[PDB]
């Protein structure tokens, strides 16, 4: 956004830093935690 | 609300075969 | 136009069925490749000419040339499928082409033009006419369930058993007739209205609906249960096929 | 019960098409979804009877095209492959009808759309249940027709008309 | 005058060429941050020639720029769905005005 | 490995022609169980394992046979 | 919803978030369980009749 | 079996895409989407499940039929069998690439959409979400659940509906005589395609200059975006030919 | 619902205010871009593209080249039914 | 729109909201059930099941064509 | 404004009438000679020779002489 | 929709019926290259002769290769 044109277009895109519109790669594997925890609990139960 | 509130067409749109109805009480 | 297409056209095929095939069976055999060639050329060339016509009545009229030459292929196949299908397609064409001319006449009586470009978007002002027109358009494409499909397929069966090439050239009609029938229907009924040409409309009155009803009933009736017709014809058709031979 | 599987979507489409002016969007959505869902339930029962029960069903209504040896008939064949296709078609169709109830809720012409969905379902059922090549051909052409009708459902769009004609 | 209009028509060609090149830069980049640099670079092409005064050379540069746009154009440009060529274009249009429906047509009398 | 199931038994059990091999005497019980259990995969596990072991052995014998033929192709080549 | 310089983003319905999380959790657990049960067989370490 | 399996995941994918398009005011271009995972959680999850089942992720519904077809092709020791094995194997990589490209562009990249679209979004109404849930459940469990019934070794489920002549029977040899590697190439190609999609659609800032500076790379981009020019060639040489005959020769 | 002239004015003037050469003190709903704000007409093209993204519109190229002022853009956006 | 309110169609045209649509829907459902009764009777009469099922099935309640085609030599 | 009749467009009617009167435009040109020679003589002859051969190939498949025609 | 264009110039003969950046014969050449890929893959599969490296003998069914069960003479 070094040139005046890119700088203007980056300035207009400030709203795209919206908190829940950004960093969506952390939401890519939903339930990965609950599923793994449930698997661990099942595995421990299978030991007995 | 589309399932609990009745529709607004008291009579249908158009006339079957594009004939105007007869005068009230009369027959075609 | 209804009388010309539905009855008068049938007189040549009736003459072939009634005098030429049984009176001169040896000549009928000798000329069979000639008839096959003429009819196959007619079906392909006339269907392609139909594709490029710009007048409603001209499109429906050209369609009849392709249908009648299929009828000739069927009758000169000289078997049960061929002659039965030729007769059934003659009757079905007499109903379907007549109904199509009636549809175009409904349009012409109101608007006084046959040029396809003026029409368009009629589904939104004449839905009843649009539905009936679509039904008879399907019948003209030999859609299974309609009367014309029975005759068309029985004729293809009759031709295939004699000459697979002629059946193959005759089955091209399935592709070309669909093309022009659907193009006509979509240019007339689908799309948007063009109020600079037409802005005042009326759907079918009671007389027009009643006129269409027996055509619909007959088309569906022959399409789903052609046995009523074929049962009354088999003995005559069989004796026509056998005439001139004794084995 | 086996005839009901095939003909219930036809009944639903007929009521939505011929009497949609009395039902409106809501009625036509319900009528069509119910008829296809009931066909789906009966299809599950037929899968239990025919595939899991190893009891094929054969049903002949009437001759269609009888000319010497040519023996096309209105006949239905229910074997394992048939009931597998039946489950697929009826279940997906029921789900799609339910989905459309809300997806087309703002569309002006939803009753015609639901009627077309049901007529497609009926022609597909005729296709997978036929016991001879000609009934199969009838289903083949019928699904072609319904596909054409649905592709250009938005009839004012020139792209849709071209696409539908190309598909046909 | 005439030299003013002839120079004005050229200006329109350059302003429209730049608009279309910029919109296409977005079709090939997709992500915003790549667009920023690509737009800056396109603007630098136009700026290098911004100061030419010879009019025939302007015409030659305009023709070359149009030919370049037409060759490197994105095959599948983005269109707003309701704009012409869009996915929603001419879906459920408002009916035209001036349409009359006639009743009691074709009576025997 | 000799044939155990007779032709009559295989016809009575309605075995697909391509599963009328040496292992059919185990296919018959397996298919009976599969039909009785609605073809559930966690069911019929012993029957299925026995049948699959038989089929695997059949394939292994045809693999060893092909291994023997392919080492005589070379004998011909090095003696030519 | 939360409004950031003009653009307003609405929070999703709670049951929608819950249903998505739970169905994916079920999918991850099913994959893990199936892998443990019949992964040595697909890897080829062992055979189903081994025992 | 694969037909029945595809009817669950592809119907889940089309209906999930329809939900996204409905939520985005009928925007269908993936270049004007992105950052949507948090705004449409249920729809994103449905699309994930459908995509994973389609690419043949292990033990999901699409895994039990796709890889069996690929293993059977490998086992067909014929010219056409070899041809099919090669083409299907490479197509696995290509389908993994485009599936993850769709997921990444639609839901995970920093948003490329219009503010007016984000500010009017909404997830599925109930008559829409119910079928999505049912198809997600199918796309998770139907494969495993129906595998033995339909393709289990020696199954009698089909009775006389299907016919395989003895000379053509290859299912045992595909489950037993194949090198263990052959069975893993679908996971390996799928993983590679996912990785390539991640790199192309997130860490590439100039692999698009080529399409604007090279004539050969631009034509190839067009070749593949325009479906090998198949419609163009057919219309130019066949449809136009018949249409021209109809006026210039016959008439 | 439609957008009120006021809302259009505010969001158009915000778009113009973000331009780096433009100083955010002399941007009224009636300023001209190549007269009051000291901009080249390529800057005008960029500002028109930014207004296009801001309201999700597709202005035809003939009409886009005519918009040269804040007022011209304001009237186009408020008269457009799809803004 | 404006003119379409004067256009009669069987499917009802755009945005069709009949006032009595619930009662009409109920009448349509009763009609479809009545039509379905004879279809079900004819189907039960026409069904042919050459093979006894492995377990009892619902069609055994109403259909009496189980195991009737065994002597296919006499078919005509 | 008045009437269901279409409001004629002069160019559309000119186009239609030109379509209806094409025979007045035929010139025996080189292109027309080629098109009539190819599609009016040659192709029908080729199709006829195909149909006849089909029957002759059936004749020799049945151990019979060639059927005479025409 | 908006306003259908009413012609102001004479229509052409082929107006009833009236893919932008690639040429006609060029598109034919690119597509022919694409299909020649398939031809080359087929020839490569021929050259591979995978049928000659099959790792098992052919199956042999009992009862004379199921002669009677396959419709042969009993
Ligand atoms: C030895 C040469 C062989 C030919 C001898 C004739 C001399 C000659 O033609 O000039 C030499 C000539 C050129 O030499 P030169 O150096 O110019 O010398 C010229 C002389 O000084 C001579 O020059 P000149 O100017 O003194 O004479 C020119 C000469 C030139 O000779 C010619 O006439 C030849 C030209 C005719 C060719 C026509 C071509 C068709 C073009 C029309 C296209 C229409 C299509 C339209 C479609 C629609 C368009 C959109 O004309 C004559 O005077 C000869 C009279 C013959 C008249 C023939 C027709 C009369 C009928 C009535 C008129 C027409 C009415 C219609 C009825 C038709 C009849 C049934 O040589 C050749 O062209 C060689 C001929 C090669 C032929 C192949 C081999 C032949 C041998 C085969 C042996 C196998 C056994
Ligand atoms: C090995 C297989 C050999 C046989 C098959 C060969 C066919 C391979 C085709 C390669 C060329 C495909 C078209 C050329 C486009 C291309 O390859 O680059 C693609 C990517 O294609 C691939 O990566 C190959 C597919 C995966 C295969 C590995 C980039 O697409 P963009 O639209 O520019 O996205 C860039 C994103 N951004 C604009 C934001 C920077
Ligand atoms: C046998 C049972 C078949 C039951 C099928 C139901 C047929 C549906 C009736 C026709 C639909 C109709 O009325 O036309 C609509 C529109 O008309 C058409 O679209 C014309 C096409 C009609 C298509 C009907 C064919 C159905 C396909 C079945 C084929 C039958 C099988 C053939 C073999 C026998 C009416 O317009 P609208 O209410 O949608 O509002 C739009 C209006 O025009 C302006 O807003
Ligand atoms: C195996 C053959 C079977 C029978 C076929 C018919 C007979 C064979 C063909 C005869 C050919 C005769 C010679 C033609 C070539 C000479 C050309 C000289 C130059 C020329 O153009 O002369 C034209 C003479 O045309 C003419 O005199 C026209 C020639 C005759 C055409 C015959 C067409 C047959 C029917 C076509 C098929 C129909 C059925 C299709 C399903 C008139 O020139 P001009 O200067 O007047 O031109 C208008 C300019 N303003
Ligand atoms: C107008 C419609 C006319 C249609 C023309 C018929 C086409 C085929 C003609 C066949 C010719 C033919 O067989 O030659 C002789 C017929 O007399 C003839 O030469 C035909 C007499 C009819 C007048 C000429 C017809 C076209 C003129 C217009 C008999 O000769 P043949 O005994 O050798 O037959 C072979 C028996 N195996
Ligand atoms: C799964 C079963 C269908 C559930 C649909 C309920 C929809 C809902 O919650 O309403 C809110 C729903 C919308 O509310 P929202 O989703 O909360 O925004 O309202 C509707 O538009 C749906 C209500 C009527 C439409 C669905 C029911 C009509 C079809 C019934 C078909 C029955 C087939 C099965 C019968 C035996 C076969
Ligand atoms: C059979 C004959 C076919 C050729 C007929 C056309 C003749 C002609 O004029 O062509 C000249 C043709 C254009 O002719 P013009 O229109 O007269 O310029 O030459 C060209 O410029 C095109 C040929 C070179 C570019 C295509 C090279 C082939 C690329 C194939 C890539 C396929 C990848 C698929 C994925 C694989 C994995
Ligand atoms: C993918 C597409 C490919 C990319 C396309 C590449 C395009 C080529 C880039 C360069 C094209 C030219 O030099 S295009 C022509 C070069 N410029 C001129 O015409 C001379 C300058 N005089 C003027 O009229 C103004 O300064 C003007 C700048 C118009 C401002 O207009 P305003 O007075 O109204 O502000």
């Amino acid at each position: 956004p070094l040139g005046t044109t890119g700088e203007f277009f980056r300035r207009r895109d400030e709203w795209r830093k919206h908190p829940m519109l950004s960093n969506q790669m952390r939401h890519a594997l939903p339930g990965i935690g609950i599923g793994v925890g449930a698997f661990c609990v099942y595995l421990v139960g299978e030991q007995i | 609300s589309r399932w609990a509130t009745p529709g607004h067409e008291e009579r249908p749109k158009g006339y079957f075969m594009n004939r105007t109805p007869p005068a009230p009480g009369q027959s075609r | 136009s209804v009388i010309l297409a539905g009855i008068l056209l049938k007189f040549g095929t009736y003459g072939f069925l009634r005098f030429s095939i049984p009176m001169f069976p040896e000549a009928t055999l000798c000329f069979t490749p000639f008839i096959y060639t003429l009819s196959a050329i007619a079906i392909i060339y006339t269907s392609l000419t139909t594709l490029r016509q710009i007048d409603l009545k001209k499109i429906i009229a050209y369609s009849s040339v392709a249908h009648m030459n299929l009828v000739t292929i069927g009758m000169f196949s000289l078997n049960i499928q061929g002659i039965g299908g030729s007769i059934l397609l003659m009757l079905s064409h007499g109903l379907v082409s007549s109904a199509l001319f009636l549809c175009v006449g409904v349009l012409y009586d109101r608007h006084k033009t046959r040029l396809v470009r003026y029409y368009g978007g009629l589904v939104s002002t004449m839905p009843n006419f649009s539905t009936i027109f679509f039904f008879f358009t399907l019948a003209n494409m030999s859609l299974p369930g309609t009367s014309s499909f029975i005759g068309e397929f029985l004729i293809l069966v009759g031709a295939f058993q004699r000459n697979s090439l002629v059946a193959t050239l005759a089955a091209l009609g399935m592709i070309l007739g669909a093309a022009y029938s659907l193009w006509l229907y979509n240019r007339v009924v689908s799309g948007n209205l063009k109020p600079d040409f037409l802005h005042k409309f009326s759907d079918l009155n009671g007389r027009e609906v009643f006129i269409f009803i027996p055509f619909l009933v007959g088309l569906v009736w022959m399409g789903v249960y052609p046995k009523v017709f074929l049962d009354c014809m088999h003995t005559s058709v069989s004796n026509l096929v056998q005439h001139g031979k004794f084995h | 019960m086996y005839l009901l599987i095939v003909f219930l979507p036809l009944l639903g489409s007929s009521v939505a098409g011929f009497f949609g002016r009395f039902l409106g969007s809501e009625g036509s959505a319900i009528m069509t979804t119910t008829c296809v869902s009931f066909s789906s339930i009966l299809s599950l029962i037929a899968f239990y009877e025919v595939a899991l029960g190893a009891s094929a069903c054969y049903l002949r209504i009437a001759p269609w095209i009888s000319s010497e040896m040519f023996d096309a008939s209105w006949g239905f064949l229910f074997d394992s492959l048939t009931v597998v296709m039946l489950i697929v078609v009826t279940f997906i169709s029921s789900l799609v009808h339910l989905y459309s109830i809300s997806y087309m809720s703002e569309d002006p012409h939803s009753p015609r759309f639901m009627c077309y969905l049901s007529i497609f379902t009926f022609f597909m059922l005729m296709l997978v249940t036929g016991d001879n090549f000609l009934q199969l051909f009838l289903g083949w052409e019928g699904v072609g027709l319904a596909s054409y009708l649905l592709i250009h459902f938005w009839f004012t769009r020139l792209q849709a008309d071209k696409a539908a004609i190309k598909a046909m | 005058a005439a030299y003013f209009a002839r120079r004005a028509a050229q200006k329109e060609r350059v302003r429209i060429l730049y608009r279309r090149a910029l919109k296409d830069t977005l079709n090939w980049a997709v992500h915003r941050h790549i667009f920023y640099r690509d737009a800056s670079d396109l603007r630098e092409k136009f700026n290098v020639n911004q100061d030419v005064e010879d009019v025939d050379r302007i015409d030659k540069l305009i023709a070359h720029g149009e030919a370049e746009y037409n060759k490197w154009r994105h095959p599948d440009p983005y269109i707003v769905p309701w704009a012409p060529g869009g996915s929603k274009f001419c879906r459920n249009p408002t009916p035209p005005a001036g349409i009359e429906i006639v009743y009691n047509y074709g009576l025997e009398d | 490995k000799k044939m155990i199931a007779t032709q009559e038994e295989m016809s009575a059990a309605k075995i697909a022609l391509g599963s009328r091999d040496m292992c059919a005497h185990l296919l018959i019980p397996l298919n009976k169980c599969r039909q009785a259990e609605f073809y559930l995969p966690w069911k019929c596990e012993d029957e299925r394992h026995v049948y699959e072991k038989c089929e695997y052995e059949l394939v292994m014998e045809r693999m060893l046979a092909m291994k023997k033929i392919r080492e005589e192709e070379a004998l011909a080549k090095q003696n030519k | 919803g939360i409004t950031y310089k003009g653009v307003t983003v609405h929070t999703p319905k709670t049951w929608h978030t819950v249903t998505g999380k739970g169905l994916c959790a079920v999918m991850w657990f099913w994959i893990l369980y199936r892998a443990k049960q019949d992964g040595p067989v697909v890897m080829g370490w062992r055979h189903p009749w081994d025992g | 079996f694969h037909l029945m399996n595809h009817a669950f995941f592809k119907a889940l994918l089309f209906l999930s895409a329809g939900s996204v398009i409905h939520a985005m005011s009928d925007e269908q271009d993936m270049r004007k989407m992105g950052g949507l995972a948090s705004s449409f959680p249920l729809t994103y999850a449905m699309m994930l499940i459908g995509s994973l089942s389609l690419i043949g992720f292990p033990f999901l519904t699409g895994f039990y039929s796709k890889d069996v077809i690929l293993e059977l092709a490998y086992t067909k020791y014929t010219i056409s069998g070899n041809f099919a094995f090669w083409l299907g194997s490479v197509s696995v990589l290509f389908t993994s690439y485009y599936s993850f490209r769709l997921l990444f562009l639609t839901f995970l990249v920093p948003t490329n959409s219009f503010g007016r679209d984000i500010s009017r979004c909404h997830d599925a109404p109930i008559p829409m979400a119910i079928p999505l849930i049912l198809l997600a459940l199918g796309s998770l469990f139907v494969g495993y659940l129906a595998k033995d019934m339909m393709i289990g070794l020696g199954t009698n489920f089909w009775a006389n509906s299907l016919l395989v002549l003895p000379k053509n029977e290859i299912l045992a040899e595909s489950e037993f005589a194949a090198p263990t590697i052959i069975k893993l190439i679908p996971i390996l190609f799928s993983t590679l395609g996912a990785f390539v999609a991640y790199n192309v659609n997130l860490v590439a800032d100039q692999f698009q200059r080529a399409f604007q500076t090279s004539t050969f790379c631009n034509r190839l981009y067009s070749f593949f975006n325009k479906r090998w020019f198949f419609d163009q060639v057919l219309n130019d040489f066949l449809v136009r030919s018949f249409l021209r005959f109809g006026y210039e020769v016959s008439f | 619902d439609h957008l009120s002239r006021e809302a259009v004015v505010d969001r158009v003037l915000d778009v113009v205010k973000s331009f780096p050469k433009v100083d955010p003190s002399k941007v009224t709903p009636e300023v001209h871009f190549q007269n009051d704000l000291g901009l080249d007409s390529l800057d005008t093209v960029e500002i028109v593209m930014a207004i296009e993204e801001e309201f999700k519109l597709e202005i035809p190229d003939k009409e886009a080249d005519k918009i040269d002022s804040c007022s011209l853009a304001i009237e186009y956006v408020y008269n457009h039914p799809m803004s | 729109g404006d003119f379409r309110a004067k256009v009669w169609s069987m499917t009802g045209g755009p945005n069709c909201r009949p006032k009595h649509w619930r009662r009409n829907t109920a009448i349509a459902m009763f009609g479809v059930f009545l039509v379905c009764i004879p279809i079900a009777k004819l189907s039960a009469k026409l069904e042919q099941r050459p093979h006894m099922p492995v377990r009892p099935i619902p069609s055994q309640i109403w259909c009496k064509n189980f195991g009737t085609k065994d002597d296919y030599e006499k078919e005509h | 404004g008045g009437g269901m009749e279409t409001n004629k467009n002069k160019f559309i009617e000119d186009w239609g009438s030109a379509r209806e009167n094409l025979e007045h435009n035929f010139r025996w040109t080189r292109r027309n000679f080629a098109l009539i020679g190819i599609f009016g003589i040659a192709l029908p002859i080729i199709v006829y020779k195909g149909i006849v051969k089909d029957f002759h190939m059936q004749d020799e498949d049945a151990g019979r002489p060639h059927r005479k025609f025409l | 929709v908006g306003k259908h264009i009413v012609p102001d110039k004479p229509l052409s003969v082929n107006d009833e019926l009236m893919a932008d950046t690639v040429g006609k014969y060029e598109a034919l050449a690119w597509l022919s290259g694409g299909l020649g890929f398939f031809v080359g893959l087929g020839l490569l599969a021929v050259l591979n002769d995978k049928a000659s490296k099959v790792p098992f003998t052919p199956r042999v069914y009992p009862y004379d290769n199921l002669r009677v069960e396959l419709g042969g003479e009993p």
